[PDB]
């Protein structure tokens, strides 16, 4: 069983330093050439350098030689790659994969995964949600909706009614803005709890523990 | 350096179709290109390498094909399992580059969008911005255009549109655009509408709200 | 020490031993028996060198192929058992034409001649085919798995195999003098085949062994002119390809080793030991290239060796030229030099382009690339061999050094091309 487990997780203040590791498990790192790899959110994946081992010989990307640098540890059986001077535009997915050759026709073995988020913001999340019915003529579903923004730096998990929900909920992925974040998520369904006893949206950001609930009144 | 070019982002299938990705480099790689396909939240792992070979315990339905510079990857009877993003690495020479990638996608019938229109909140409205939500859900094709119309007056600033993947149950879509303007900015003017321009019909679905109500 | 004994990776170490020293020593062999019935000519016996070349040039692909195909085992004691065979007729036939018979006329233009030839020829093919075969079909191939997908000791192995190889070739003749001071012609032949049959039978136990050690080796994954165009097409194709042509590209070079050079060095014939001094350190140049390539290998990156390995036979080389060049005995010392020089240098890059050659090549393409390389080795060598004649004028033997100098320019500045296309311009 040949595994690449990698670090996780990290946030960093731009311009820092932060290093990301990758240690095998099953094979020598040293029978090997170790390469880096970047895949942006919502972008293809992009070749950062390789590192030989046993010699410690390095090639880049011309585009990364000036802020990436590669190293590795046989004793440790791990390889490592050092972010230099980060920017917004270092977030992205790293991934640390294992060659044979100099023109090793595949990547065979992949690590997990790591993502690295460059940001300069913590805070809570606003949790501003209503129902709108209004002048309508006959009911569609009543379609009420949430709003969580402004949310400082985690990933929400707004579900509603308390897992007495239905099919009818769809959660809208979030977005970045003025460095904060914003997401969305709307239920539609069973015309008759619409005006009449009704469920709930309970939202609960972790990396502030804001677990917070709001029934959606009507108009 | 080769730039390797998958003109197709997304492609319509069904199961039990036969799907080609295509990949075209920018010099003569010769046989160089291998194949990866990865799903959402996980690593690419390899079904194809020297653009022929199969690699040791991918399903026979994987097949490659192609030299020099135009290369295909071919699924013969698409099963449910292939639902992925593709992409072709090249190793004829340093930098390696991969393509760009090409998300395969279940092919339903065709839909129009239930807008719903929701003004602001209270909470919000008293929290220096107000900004008003409309909800395109259960659509047909991804694609589709909102109106952010005030006063009869196209906002093309200030707007966010989040779709959502395709259903697992219909294989539709959903969307939701919000236009945040300031406290001051919903109270100066006096209508809120928005369109949605799918191709499922050419009469637009416009919902809008009064400031009045 | 007793298990290292028994550790596969020296009892291979033997197996191409035997294979390597026998094969050289049959070739040399039969090479005198023929001088010896007609006086070595441009066109007697000359053919054989040419037609030994053309078989293997034009059959490998296909025989590298059909290996990649079969089993391992399988495989290789089909490849033995041939050689073995052919070896075993040619010396038989030999003999029986020593012996019984020895120059008769027949009908339809057909002479002892033209029967012996066709006879013997077939068999050198045979034999020919069956050594250089025997080597991409077990050799390069068990160099790879045997090794594991550890490198380190893979490489030290390419390096001990080598050197035997320069040993034997530096053996193989020697033996061949005290083989005709008992063995003669009438039955030297016999014995040194009889042999061949001993070597053939103790190697294919020898193999069944290894392969019941490292149990790796039992996994895997106009037809012949079809067959050969698809090699050829997977060759042009690997990114090493560049590489692979510098390789082959020195494989032309006259003055090295024994030749035309050595045939116009014997001319002067210092003294009898005088040679032998020669012999002694060209044999040593050869082996200390393979240290100084492990050395190199450690210290700086595969692709950076052969670099500087360049440099170097370039460097000697320029004392060759201005040696010819004679400005303002001498030169031909200097000529021993420069080859010497280049000795070490060659070696070295020798072993690195194997080892590219080893690992960035996929497993069931294994054979069919080695294949073709041999044969580009030899269509670069066929010039050198085509170059003994139509100038074998001794007289201006000074240009046609320049030229091999400049094939040598050429296929370093290929390999450079090769290298900067691999890693950063920047070393």
């Amino acid at each position: 069983e040949v595994q690449l487990q990698q670090s996780g997780a990290e946030l960093v203040r731009p311009g820092a330093l932060v290093k990301l590791s990758c240690k095998a498990s099953g094979f020598n790192i040293k029978d090997y050439y170790m390469h880096w790899v970047k895949e942006r959110p919502e972008q293809g994946l992009e070749w950062i350098g390789w590192i030989d081992p046993e010699n410690g010989n390095t090639i880049y990307d011309p585009k990364f030689q000036g802020k990436a640098s590669i190293t590795a540890d046989t004793s440790s059986n791990t390889a490592y790659l050092q972010l230099s001077s980060l920017t917004s535009e270092d977030t992205a997915v790293y991934y640390c994969a294992r060659k044979r050759g100099y023109y090793g026709p595949y990547f065979d073995y992949w690590g997990q995964g790591t993502t690295l988020t460059v940001s300069s913001k913590t805070t809570a999340p606003s949790v501003y949600p209503l129902a709108p019915v209004c002048g309508d003529t006959t009911g569609s579903s009543v379609t009420l909706g949430c709003l969580v923004k402004g949310y400082f730096p985690e990933p929400v998990t707004l579900t509603w009614n308390s897992g007495s929900l239905s099919s009818g909920v769809h959660t809208f992925p979030a977005v970045l803005q003025s460095g904060l974040y914003t997401l969305s998520s709307s239920v539609t369904v069973t015309s008759s709890t619409w005006p009449s006893q009704s469920i709930t949206c309970n939202v609960a950001h972790p990396a502030s523990s804001t677990k917070v609930d709001k029934k959606i009144e009507p108009a | 350096d080769i730039v390797m070019t998958q003109s197709q982002k997304f492609m319509s299938t069904s199961v039990g179709d036969r799907v080609s990705i295509t990949c075209k480099a920018s010099q003569n790689v010769g046989t160089a290109v291998a194949w990866y396909q990865k799903k959402p939240g996980q690593s690419p792992k390899l079904l194809i390498y020297s653009a022929s070979n199969r690699y040791s315990g991918v399903p026979d339905r994987f097949t490659g094909s192609g030299s020099g510079t135009d290369f295909t990857l071919t699924i013969s009877n698409m099963q449910s399992e292939d639902l992925a993003d593709y992409f072709c690495q090249q190793y004829g020479s340093y930098p390696l580059t991969f393509g760009s990638g090409t998300k395969l996608e279940i092919k339903e019938a065709e839909a129009a969008p239930t807008v719903s229109i929701f003004p602001p909140s209270s909470e919000q409205l008293t929290s220096g911005g107000a900004s008003v939500v409309c909800f395109l859900n259960n659509f047909y094709p991804k694609d589709i255009n909102v109106k952010w119309k005030i006063d009869g007056s196209e906002r093309q600033n200030g707007v966010l549109n989040s779709w959502t993947d395709q259903d697992s149950k219909d294989s539709t879509y959903s969307m939701s655009s919000t236009l945040t303007l300031t406290k001051d900015e919903y109270e100066r003017h006096n209508s809120y509408t928005c369109e949605a321009t799918h191709k499922t019909s050419t009469s637009p679905i416009v919902k809008s709200f009064n400031r009045n109500e | 020490l007793a298990n290292y004994l028994t550790s596969a990776k020296f009892l291979l170490y033997l197996g191409h031993s035997l294979s390597t020293w026998g094969d050289r020593m049959w070739h040399f062999a039969v090479s005198v028996f023929l001088v010896e019935l007609y006086g070595n000519s441009l066109l007697l016996t000359a053919v054989y060198g040419l037609v030994v070349a053309g078989s293997v040039l034009v059959l490998g692909a296909i025989i590298g192929d059909w290996v990649d195909k079969n089993a391992r085992l399988k495989v290789a004691q089909t490849s033995l058992v041939i050689q073995n065979v052919s070896v075993i007729l040619c010396g038989i036939i030999l003999m029986m034409v020593f012996l019984h018979k020895d120059e008769l006329l027949t009908m339809y233009h057909g002479w002892v001649l033209t029967s012996c030839y066709i006879l013997i020829i077939t068999i050198a093919n045979i034999a020919n085919l069956a050594s250089t075969a025997t080597a991409i079909t077990i050799q390069r191939d068990w160099i790879v798995v045997v090794a594991g997908e550890d490198r380190s000791k893979l490489a030290n192995m390419n390096a001990t195999v080598r050197r035997i190889d320069q040993l034997t070739n530096i053996l193989a003749p020697m033996a061949v003098g005290q083989i005709m001071t008992y063995g003669s012609p009438v039955i030297g032949c016999g014995f040194i085949s009889g042999w061949n049959l001993v070597s053939m039978c103790v190697e294919y136990f020898l193999l069944w062994k290894v392969y019941q050690k490292t149990p790796a080796l039992a996994v895997k994954a106009a037809e012949p002119f079809r067959t050969f165009r698809d090699g050829w097409v997977s060759y042009y194709n690997q990114p090493i390809f560049l590489a692979g042509m510098g390789l082959a590209f020195l494989y032309m070079t006259v003055l090295g080793f024994d030749c035309i050079t050595t045939g116009y060095a014997y001319t002067q014939g210092l003294s009898g030991s005088v040679l032998s001094i020669l012999m002694g350190a060209s044999a040593i140049t050869g082996i200390m290239g393979t240290v100084a390539f492990t050395w190199l290998r450690r210290k700086c990156g595969l692709v950076r060796t052969g670099l500087i390995s360049g440099w170097a036979q370039i460097s000697c080389l320029i004392l060759c030229v201005i040696s010819v060049f004679m400005p303002g005995i001498i030169s031909v010392s200097l000529l021993f030099a420069g080859v010497i020089a280049a000795r070490i240098g060659l070696w070295s890059f020798d072993l690195t382009v194997t080892q590219l050659l080893q690992e960035n090549v996929i497993e069931s393409e294994r054979g069919i690339i080695n294949g073709v390389q041999n044969s580009m080795n030899y269509l670069l060598d066929l010039l050198h061999f085509i170059m003994v004649i139509l100038a074998p004028n001794p007289e201006a033997f000074g240009l046609l050094v320049l030229i091999s100098v400049s094939f040598v320019v050429m296929g370093h500045i290929m390999y450079f091309r090769f290298a900067q296309k691999t890693l950063g311009n920047q070393l």
